[PDB]
């Protein structure tokens, strides 16, 4: 059959050639994989001190990893021991292994969310798309308990409750919270994630596709000299031109 | 070595007459130098224990590690694309009727070449490379064992890595060993012309010859930074990104865009040997298209309509690669096939007399 | 190299090492040429390329229309793939 | 390899202006989207006349066989196309 | 070059005699490869056998050129 | 020659060019190659003003057959018989190599045979019409086509060498700037990197430690004591400060400590690097249980095996409730 319907375009403020990230919602996404993504997903490869002054203020990062245990050792004594979290500690992780995820989502494994903004055909688009696209099933077509339709995962049936809901969380910054603020927000902030010197590939490239232009111009009168002496010359057998 | 280095770029001479289309070899080699380049410096900070996670580890904690994780795949894609346009050039000029020893040379190199960018993407540890080494080893799962010692284990593995790598890091530098003997006839075996015969037309290549190439090359690379830094346009699959798990089967075993003409021909046909063997036939068939011919001509200049026709051929196949393996797809590219060989024969069939 | 009558040199003078592929493509030339030039500096270096845009780009569009009839029948035979395709998924599946 | 394909900017139409989410008579934000959803519908009518039709065409087979997922796949392709053309001018 | 009363006109000369001339068949009482002038010396040394069969250097004037 | 080969063979599909000539055999033999006319002082056939009164020619579009991509050539490889077809010399086939050869053709009744075969020489036969029809070319650039004479600039025109020199001077302002990039960041990537760097510099906060209280943080690897010190401790050290030179290291607790207050030191015993534990041994300092060192108050060695004293780790205070380590 065919492949799974392809996410639309969405407008993103960073798809242009000279835009950056925007912070403020990359910032409004932290708190929704914070207070939904993550009950189930993990965030492996995302660590707090990438956040630092990027997103967060540094004491801010330090707030956020510190409400969080995690569990490091051994002490002197060979035992494992809980501490508060630190700028150098990846994101929390619900579960301990993949074997106790899957056995808290009907078999179904949460995946890793640090590179899903560029895991599937559409990139981030995919990402608000399927977080928007859930719908009620289409006729002929019945789910069990625990698997909801949806129009951009493969097959249709996703084992994803419909995680966002309006009213789920406030926003810090009074931003109106609803379900299509919160995916826009979360998917541009699992953007972010994915690639965090976003910011310095585009701004470096603004100044190297620039400067290769004015060097173009460069090589190509340099081309059109050179090239004169031998595309005005006249060679000449019976006669004689000066 | 200074003499020899005036003697093949400071009093090479070349024909004034050459079009954009004779550059496209310079770009190669510029482009294979900075492969080799970015490679070795990749290597520095990552290496065979677990590519997804170095990956990772180059493109967040390194300092400019994206330019080097991106130029080194993006380029990869710029020299598949000037090596095969410099293809296309040299069947639409038919540069192979006298400098075949040139020709020869060159495909050695896209031998190897197929085989450097294979084994590149699993050291991804990706998911769609991982389910695409376990697929292209099982066609020679006939010879006995052979499959078994080439993986090192009986499912890939980190084994299968370690070994693949060293073939990754030295079969390019010897692909540049190659590329000298590719120079070497083409200096001796003057290159040909726009013109089919030989004229004294020619310019030394410091003063004229590089001015334009390097004209060339820097067009290129407004169009390859363009790329580099905002991926205008799709050249790596995202699915290269998942985490491999080797229970659970990708929405699609694709290869690179630039494998999809020979995973066609795989897909296509009904079985697994005929279509690893019309994929040798694809690669050796081209070697021997002037080889039958009796008449005093090169076949050239005229209106090549059989060239327009197996270009598009290429293209065609390339696209029945991203589909899916649906009938109707594998009906219409079987016909494609059997048209290729159909015009293969037109190339390869000296002609009676009226 | 060219042919051995083109190649073959009237001086007795040693052909130099850095100069082995320049001697190699030498011409025999018959009757005579009188070839000028005049150098970059001295000239306009641009206006070639606008003086001969316009012949350039007809004679190149002449030349690659022999491809149209060819390229006509490729795409019909892309379209009705399609359709093709797509009639046949409806029909195997879709209720 | 990445998230997104890069174009200029004249040809990504970013929202220029911000209408805020109309507000409900409890007072709680509507969203956008579900307002949207109606007049994106009646933009897809074709694609919706198709697959109601199914639905009537698999409500009389007597056997519990038929679906007609493709045709809402193809009617929900159509009215998030239309979404996503008007959806974040609405959003923050 | 220079017309005839540039004042520059007897530096041409005497940079036309550092050319100065040579002939292999009139090499005089030193040999080329022990000239005193450069660019015979040089000459005579190309190849092993000499670069220059003939040459002079040439100063020509007129009144304004 | 360099390695070459040549189709010179005898075809079972196409017939040799002395049997099927593919070219228009119609040609004019001479005496002598004099007696042929002169090209350039012949008239050649009138001009035309359409393309589509241009004349027809002589070739024939369908020489050659069979399955095969389209050529109109005029010669090819193939060997000739032994017994060549005796060419129709009178009407104007060409007679030349084999079929001259290995033929009669050249034979007249009553000529001398020395002057019968000098008329066949390949110089006495050329093409009909060769005169009127050769292009004569006295100009690679025909009239109506740029040259330097229309191309060059007016003789009041200024210096054009500052110019060119700018634009090539740009191409190597431009590459060297690009180069000195890539050169400097390639470098920049062995810079340790931006976890590296996170781990490495660790800023210890000092609030909240009571005095007498040792702590243990993980720098760089090694376990790094950062104990407060109360009066008797420090005390302590000062007076074994007086008592420097009869200690195994001597060292004094001014040069141990920045702040007396605050003993930062690296934990591990230089013995055999076992960790020692604090409050512990005869000097209440830290007691290494492996082999039985005692160190005292400041880290100096005053018991066991131990050769040296704990060592005092690279660390300054940001603040007064502050350190950082490195
Ligand atoms: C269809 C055309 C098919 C034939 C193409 C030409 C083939 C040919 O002989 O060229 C070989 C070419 C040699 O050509 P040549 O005649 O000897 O001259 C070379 C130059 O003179 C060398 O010149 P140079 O030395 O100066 O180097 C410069 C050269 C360097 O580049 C090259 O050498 C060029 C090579 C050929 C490129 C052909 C590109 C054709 C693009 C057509 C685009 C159409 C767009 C329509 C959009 C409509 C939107 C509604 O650049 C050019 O010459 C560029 C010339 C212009 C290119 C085309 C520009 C099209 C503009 C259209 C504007 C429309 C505006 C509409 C406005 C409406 C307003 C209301 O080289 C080769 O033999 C191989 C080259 C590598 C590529 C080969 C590709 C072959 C297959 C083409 C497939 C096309 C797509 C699929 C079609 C079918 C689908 C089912
Ligand atoms: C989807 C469509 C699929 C279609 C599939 C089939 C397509 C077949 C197309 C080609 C055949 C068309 C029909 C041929 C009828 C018979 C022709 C004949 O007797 O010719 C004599 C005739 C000689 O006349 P000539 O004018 O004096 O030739 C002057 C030449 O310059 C010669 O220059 P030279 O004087 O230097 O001589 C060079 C020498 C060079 O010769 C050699 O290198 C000799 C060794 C190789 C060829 C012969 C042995 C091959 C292996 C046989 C099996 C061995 C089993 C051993 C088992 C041991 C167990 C203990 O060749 C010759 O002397 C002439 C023979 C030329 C080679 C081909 C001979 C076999 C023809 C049949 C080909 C296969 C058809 C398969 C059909 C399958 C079912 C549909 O040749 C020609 O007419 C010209 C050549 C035409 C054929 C060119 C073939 C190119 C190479 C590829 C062939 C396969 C292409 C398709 C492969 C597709 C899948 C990979
Ligand atoms: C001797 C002393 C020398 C002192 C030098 C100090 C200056 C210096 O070096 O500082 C650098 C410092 C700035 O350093 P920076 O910020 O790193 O540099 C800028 C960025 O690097 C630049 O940004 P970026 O690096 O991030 O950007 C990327 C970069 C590099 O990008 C890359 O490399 C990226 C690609 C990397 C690839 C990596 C993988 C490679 C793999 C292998 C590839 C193989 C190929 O490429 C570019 O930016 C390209 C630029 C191209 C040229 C742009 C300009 C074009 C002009 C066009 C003009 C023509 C058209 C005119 C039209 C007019 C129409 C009217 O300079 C300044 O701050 C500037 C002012 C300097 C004033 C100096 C005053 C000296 C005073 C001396 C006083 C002495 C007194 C002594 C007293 C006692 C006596 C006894
Ligand atoms: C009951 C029903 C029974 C039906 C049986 C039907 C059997 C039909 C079999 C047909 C076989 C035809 C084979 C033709 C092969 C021609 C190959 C050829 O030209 O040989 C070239 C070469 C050399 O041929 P050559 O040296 O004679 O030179 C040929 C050169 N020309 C054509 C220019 C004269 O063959 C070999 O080298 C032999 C290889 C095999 C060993
Ligand atoms: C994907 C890979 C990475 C891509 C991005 C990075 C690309 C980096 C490419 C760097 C290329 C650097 C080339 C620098 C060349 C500098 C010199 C040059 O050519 O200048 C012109 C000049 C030539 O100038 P000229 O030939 O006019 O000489 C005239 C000299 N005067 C004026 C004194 C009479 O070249 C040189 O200086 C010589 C070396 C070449
Ligand atoms: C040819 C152009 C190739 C692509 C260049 C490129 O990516 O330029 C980036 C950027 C486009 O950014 P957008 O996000 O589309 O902004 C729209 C308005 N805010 O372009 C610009 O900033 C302006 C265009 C480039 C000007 C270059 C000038 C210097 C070179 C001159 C050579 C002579
Ligand atoms: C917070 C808003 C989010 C985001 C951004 C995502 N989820 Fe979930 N998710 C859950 C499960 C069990 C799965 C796997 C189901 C299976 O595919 O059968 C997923 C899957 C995803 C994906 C990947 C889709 C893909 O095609 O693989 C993505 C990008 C994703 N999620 C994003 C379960 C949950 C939850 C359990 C109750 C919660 C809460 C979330 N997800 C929340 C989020
Ligand atoms: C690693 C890839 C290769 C590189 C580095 C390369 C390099 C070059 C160079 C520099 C030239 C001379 C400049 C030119 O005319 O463009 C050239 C000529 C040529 N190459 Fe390659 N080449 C490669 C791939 C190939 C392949 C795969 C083939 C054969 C299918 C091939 C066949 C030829 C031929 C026939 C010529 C002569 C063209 C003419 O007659 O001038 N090359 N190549
Ligand atoms: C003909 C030259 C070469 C080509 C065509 C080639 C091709 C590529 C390809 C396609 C990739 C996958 C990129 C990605 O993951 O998407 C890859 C990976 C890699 N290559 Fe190369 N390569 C070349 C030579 C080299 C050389 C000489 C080295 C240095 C020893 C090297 C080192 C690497 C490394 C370390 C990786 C893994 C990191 C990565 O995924 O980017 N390559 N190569
Ligand atoms: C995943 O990587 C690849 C494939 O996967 C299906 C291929 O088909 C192919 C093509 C293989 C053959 C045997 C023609 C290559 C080379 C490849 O790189
Ligand atoms: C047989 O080798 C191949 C080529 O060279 C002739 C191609 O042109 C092509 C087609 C290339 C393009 C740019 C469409 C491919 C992929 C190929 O496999
Ligand atoms: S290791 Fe401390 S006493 Fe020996």
């Amino acid at each position: 059959e065919k492949d799974p319907p392809s996410p639309p375009d969405w407008p993103f403020w960073f798809k242009a050639f000279s835009h950056c990230h925007d912070i403020p919602s990359c910032r409004r996404g932290y708190e929704v994989y914070r207070q939904v993504c993550a009950t189930c997903h993990a965030a492996r490869f995302v660590c707090f001190r990438h956040m630092v002054n990027t997103i967060y203020p540094e004491n801010r990062v330090k707030q956020l990893a510190a409400s969080f245990d995690y569990e490091d050792g051994p002490n002197d004594r060979g035992e494992m021991f809980t501490r508060p979290g630190n700028l150098l500690d990846p994101f929390p992780s619900p579960y301990p292994n993949e074997e106790a995820a899957r056995f808290a989502n009907q078999g179904a494994s949460p995946p890793d969310l640090s590179q899903q903004a560029a895991a599937h055909h559409g990139g981030c688009d995919y990402i608000m798309s399927l977080l928007t696209g859930y719908r009620d099933p289409p006729a002929g077509v019945s789910l069990r308990s625990g698997l909801y339709y949806n129009t951009y995962f493969p097959g249709g049936a996703i084992s994803m409750p419909p995680p966002l809901n309006d009213g789920a969380i406030e926003y810090e910054d009074g931003t109106p919270a609803v379900a299509s603020q919160m995916a826009k927000d979360v998917s541009q902030f699992l953007t972010w994630a994915q690639d965090p010197q976003h910011d310095e590939r585009k701004l470096i490239g603004l100044k190297m596709s620039t400067a290769a232009l004015v060097w173009l111009f460069s090589i190509s009168v340099w081309n059109r000299h050179v090239w004169t002496m031998i595309k005005t010359r006249r060679i000449d057998f019976t006669k004689t031109v000066y | 070595f200074i003499l020899i280095i005036k003697d093949n770029i400071i009093l090479y001479n070349i024909n004034d007459s050459i079009n954009y289309l004779w550059n496209i070899g310079y770009i190669i080699m510029v482009v294979m130098i900075v492969q080799v380049i970015t490679g070795i410096i990749i290597n520095l900070y990552m290496n065979i224990n677990n590519g997804y996670k170095g990956i990772i580890y180059i493109i967040k904690e390194i300092y400019y590690g994206y330019i080097l994780r991106y130029i080194h795949n993006n380029n990869s894609t710029l020299i598949y694309v000037v090596v095969y346009l410099h293809i296309i050039r040299n069947l639409y000029y038919k540069t192979y009727y006298y400098n075949i020893l040139i020709w020869y040379s060159g495909m050695i190199m896209l031998y190897q070449l197929i085989i450097i960018g294979f084994i590149g993407y699993i050291l991804g540890w990706g998911q769609l490379s991982y389910w695409g080494i376990t697929v292209i080893i099982n066609l020679i799962s006939g010879i006995p064992y052979l499959i078994l010692l080439i993986s090192g284990n009986y499912y890939i593995t980190i084994v299968t890595i370690k070994r693949l790598y060293i073939v990754h890091f030295i079969l390019p530098i010897i692909l540049i060993y190659v590329e000298i003997i590719h120079v070497y006839y083409i200096h001796y075996l003057i290159n040909n012309n726009i013109v089919e015969y030989n004229v004294n037309n020619k310019i030394i290549f410091n003063n004229y010859i590089l001015v334009k190439d390097n004209n060339g090359i820097i067009f290129i690379l407004n169009i390859f930074i363009l790329e580099l830094n905002n991926n205008i346009f799709i050249i790596a699959d995202n699915d290269n990104l998942i985490e491999i798990n080797i229970l659970v089967t990708p929405i699609h075993i694709i290869p690179e865009w630039y494998y999809l003409y020979w995973y066609s021909i795989l897909k296509l046909l009904p079985n697994k040997y005929s279509g690893l063997y019309i994929v040798v036939n694809s690669i050796s068939i081209i070697n021997i298209l002037s080889e039958y011919k009796i008449v005093i001509s090169e076949y050239k200049n005229y209106k090549n309509i059989i060239w327009y026709n197996q270009i598009i051929q290429y293209i065609s196949m390339i696209y029945i690669g991203i589909q899916l393996p649906i009938i109707e797809y594998i009906n219409y590219g079987r016909y494609i096939i059997i048209f290729n060989i159909l015009l293969l024969i037109m190339y390869l069939y000296p002609k009676k007399k009226k | 190299p060219n042919t051995k009558r083109d190649i073959r040199r009237l001086g007795s003078y040693p052909v130099p090492p850095e100069s082995k592929n320049f001697w190699r493509g030498r011409f025999q030339v018959p009757g005579g040429q009188i070839q000028q030039g005049v150098s970059p500096m001295q000239q306009k270096i641009f206006f070639q390329w606008w003086w001969n845009l316009p012949t350039r780009y007809f004679w190149r569009f002449t030349k690659w229309s022999d491809f149209l009839i060819p390229s006509l029948m490729w795409y019909t035979g892309f379209l009705m793939c399609k359709n093709d395709v797509e009639e046949g998924t409806r029909s195997r599946y879709w209720y | 390899a990445r998230a997104y394909c890069g174009r200029f900017a004249f040809m990504l139409d970013y929202p220029k202006s911000y209408h805020p989410p109309r507000k409900n008579e409890d007072g709680d934000y509507v969203d956008p989207r579900t307002d949207m959803l109606p007049k994106c519908a009646a933009e897809c009518s074709e694609w919706l006349t198709e697959y109601n039709a199914c639905v009537q065409r698999i409500k009389m087979r007597t056997d519990g066989r038929g679906n007609c997922q493709g045709q809402y796949e193809e009617f929900a392709m159509c009215q998030d196309h239309c979404i996503a053309h008007e959806l974040f001018h609405y959003l923050k | 070059g220079v017309p005839w009363r540039s004042p520059d006109y007897i530096t041409f000369m005497l940079m036309n005699a550092i050319i100065g001339s040579y002939d292999k068949k009139n090499e005089g009482l030193v040999p080329g490869l022990q000239s005193a002038n450069r660019i015979t010396q040089t000459g005579a040394t190309r190849m092993d056998v000499g670069c220059f069969d003939y040459y002079t250097g040439f100063n020509i004037a007129y009144k304004d050129t | 020659h360099r390695p070459t080969t040549v189709k010179m063979i005898d075809s079972w599909r196409t017939e040799p060019s002395s049997e099927k000539p593919m070219w228009y055999n119609r040609f004019d033999q001479v005496d002598h190659i004099s007696q042929h006319p002169d090209p350039e002082k012949t008239e050649k056939y009138p001009p035309v003003d359409d393309t589509r009164k241009l004349m027809k020619t002589r070739g024939d579009p369908h020489i050659m057959r069979g399955w095969g991509e389209y050529v109109y050539c005029h010669y090819e490889h193939l060997r000739e018989p032994v017994f060549p077809r005796k060419p129709d010399v009178a009407k104007g086939e060409l007679a030349a190599g084999a079929n001259v050869t290995r033929t009669d053709v050249w034979k007249r009744e009553g000529e001398p045979a020395i002057q019968s075969i000098a008329r066949f020489n390949p110089d006495n036969f050329r093409p009909v019409g060769y005169a009127e029809n050769i292009p004569c070319p006295d100009t690679c650039v025909p009239e109506g086509h740029l040259d330097f004479r229309h191309t060059r600039l007016p003789t009041w025109h200024a210096d054009r060498r500052p110019f060119h020199y700018f634009a090539t001077g740009m191409f190597g302002l431009i590459g060297l700037a690009f180069l000195r990039g890539t050169v400097v960041k390639v470098v920049h990537g062995l810079w340790p990197a931006r976890d590296a760097i996170a781990a490495g510099v660790i800023e210890v906060d000092l609030r909240g430690i009571q005095p007498g209280q040792n702590f243990v943080v993980k720098w760089r690897g090694k376990p790094v004591f950062v104990r407060r010190r109360t009066q008797a401790m420090i005390d302590a050290a000062t007076a074994d400060d007086a008592i420097v030179n009869s200690l195994r290291d001597p060292e004094r607790d001014k040069d141990r400590v920045k702040k007396p207050e605050w003993l930062v030191m690296l934990g591990v015993c230089t013995h055999l690097g076992c960790v020692p534990y604090p409050d512990q041994g005869l000097y209440g300092g830290y007691f290494c249980p492996c082999h039985g060192s005692h160190y005292d108050h400041s880290g100096r060695i005053r018991l066991g095996p131990a050769p040296l004293n704990m060592e005092i780790p690279t660390y300054e205070f940001t603040d007064d409730d502050t350190i950082i380590l490195g």
